[PDB]
């Protein structure tokens, strides 16, 4: 029993992590077969971020520009592409760690593990959710551009993330593996605001059902409520819609736990009604919204 | 006010 | 900026994870060098865990006894011995990825990164901190005995703690990689609780540091207060004392955001007659006492 | 009631 915030094994990941530097401009990349996939701001020079023409910068690069450091092994590029808001740099050499590997773009609400790593080299490893306004909280500091966000499955490693630059509020954003960023965001050092966030409902009921799991039931009561007379309230305190589809995905939790979904509801309305009044779930005294129904049944199961 | 998170 | 709770790439400690079998009882070893070390309860049955013999039990067993499994690969015993509460259990096969790595015993206050594993499989990766009262509140199923606890620096893994058991409490309890529990525990399934846990106050203060460096700066005052007055405060709380080693190891801290060691528990003193008022730090609604001055150092720099 | 958490 017990309940964390728990990321996917980095092994897998940080056998694939390289460094890529053009000129006085370093930043991480990713190291599949025989390409490295890095994000496209490393082509630009400090005084060239406010605007970048990143056609220009390309074309006017060659291979010989781009020092793609393995460690201590230097990697020969002999080619390089853009997509969308990432470069592909061929390189002369396949990576023999690939693991097995798929680019798939996620959904807000959705977790994911970060590998947060500087100049090629991982240095910490958590567990982040995409959030409705396509941002994610993460911890990131100058030279985590080119860190990457995945989920694991058997063997498979899922790409999901692209670490590329930090909003001013504080939070991160990036793209997929293909280039294309997450949300309304562009790779230049502009005036950019995230839309208003909400809270993302399904994943807090999974996690009320963690708590029960775990011992936790001094919230629970035996009234019921409606889908719709729930979704009435949760639009008041900005937690986005509950859908019949996900009372379906809370299933298994509502099975082992013997707690009907809008039972669970009813609960979570009395919370954002009447506070905790100092008690605590799961050592929290705020309703997480971190972890999908998902990431309970894989550690509570 | 955006900063890209490449280093030096 | 952001703050998260972080651990430590696991790579280096997946390729040592290996499976031991005896009889029915499995559970996950730590295969280093030519030796594999896991929880001597191993060679318990069902019905002799209320009080084994581990003497008995372990000279009537025999190498061939001892199923040890890495991945695919089985690996033959070739010598058994006890020492404390572990088993180190001699193998034919040097593990080709066994990295540099030292055995230490932690200190209560000190965190650590947590690689769970079932069937000698590596399932997650967490941050855990050894509490006072020398638990750990940590996420851990049956199966998850032999799941080790460790820091890196530069290259070195140091080895702090092996999974054993967990407390009724729902709180979790083990060895030093040397077999010595942490803790006033044995390896029974008998009645043992945990004594009464305080908070750490080092760490709730080297979080609060954090907090500034990340742009919280609310809870912070004018107020200065003296080191003893501050701890009548603490011990009425049930936080343990602040010492002056405590506030040389903020230095650092205390440097980079110009607020007094001092000062800042001040702050603390408001935070903890008041409370937060509906506020938050961190994403947290109360004091987190999980993270070092090193913790903090480490992702801020 | 300790529970010692090897499997099976």
């Amino acid at each position: 029993s017990g309940f964390r915030k728990m990321a996917f094994p980095s092994g897998k990941v940080e056998g694939c992590m390289v460094q890529v530097t053009c000129g006085t401009t370093t930043l991480n990349g990713l190291w599949l077969d025989d390409v490295v996939y890095c994000p496209r701001h490393v082509i630009c020079t400090s005084e060239d971020m406010l605007n970048p023409n990143y056609e220009d910068l390309l074309i006017r690069k060659s291979n010989h520009n781009f020092l793609v450091q393995a460690g201590n092994v230097q990697l020969r590029v002999i080619g390089h592409s853009m997509q969308n808001c990432v470069l592909k740099l061929k390189v002369d050499t396949a990576n023999p760690k690939t693991p097995k590997y798929k680019f798939v773009r996620i959904q807000p609400g959705q977790t994911f593990s970060v590998l947060a790593c500087y100049n090629g080299s991982p240095s910490g490893v958590y567990q982040c959710a995409m959030r409705p306004n396509f941002t994610i909280k993460g911890s990131f500091l100058n030279g985590s551009a080119g860190s990457v966000g995945f989920n694991i499955d058997y063997d498979c490693v899922s790409f999901c993330y692209m670490h590329h630059m930090e909003l001013p509020t504080g939070v991160h954003a990036g793209t997929d593996l293909e280039g294309n960023f997450y949300g309304p965001f562009v790779d230049r050092q502009t005036a950019q605001a995230a839309g208003t966030d909400t809270t993302i409902t399904v994943n807090v009921l999974a996690w009320l059902y963690a708590a029960v799991i775990n011992g936790d039931r001094w919230f629970l009561n035996r009234f019921t409520t409606t889908l719709n007379d729930f979704n009435l309230v949760a639009m008041k305190y900005n937690y986005e819609p509950l859908t019949q589809d996900h009372v379906d995905i809370l299933g298994p939790l509502s099975a082992q736990t013997g707690i009907a979904v809008l039972d669970m509801c009813a609960s979570l309305k009395e919370l954002l009604q009447n506070g905790m009044n100092g008690r605590t779930i799961l050592g929290s005294a705020l309703l997480e919204d971190e972890f999908t129904p998902f990431d309970v049944v894989r550690q509570c199961s | 006010a955006v900063k890209l998170q490449n280093n030096e």
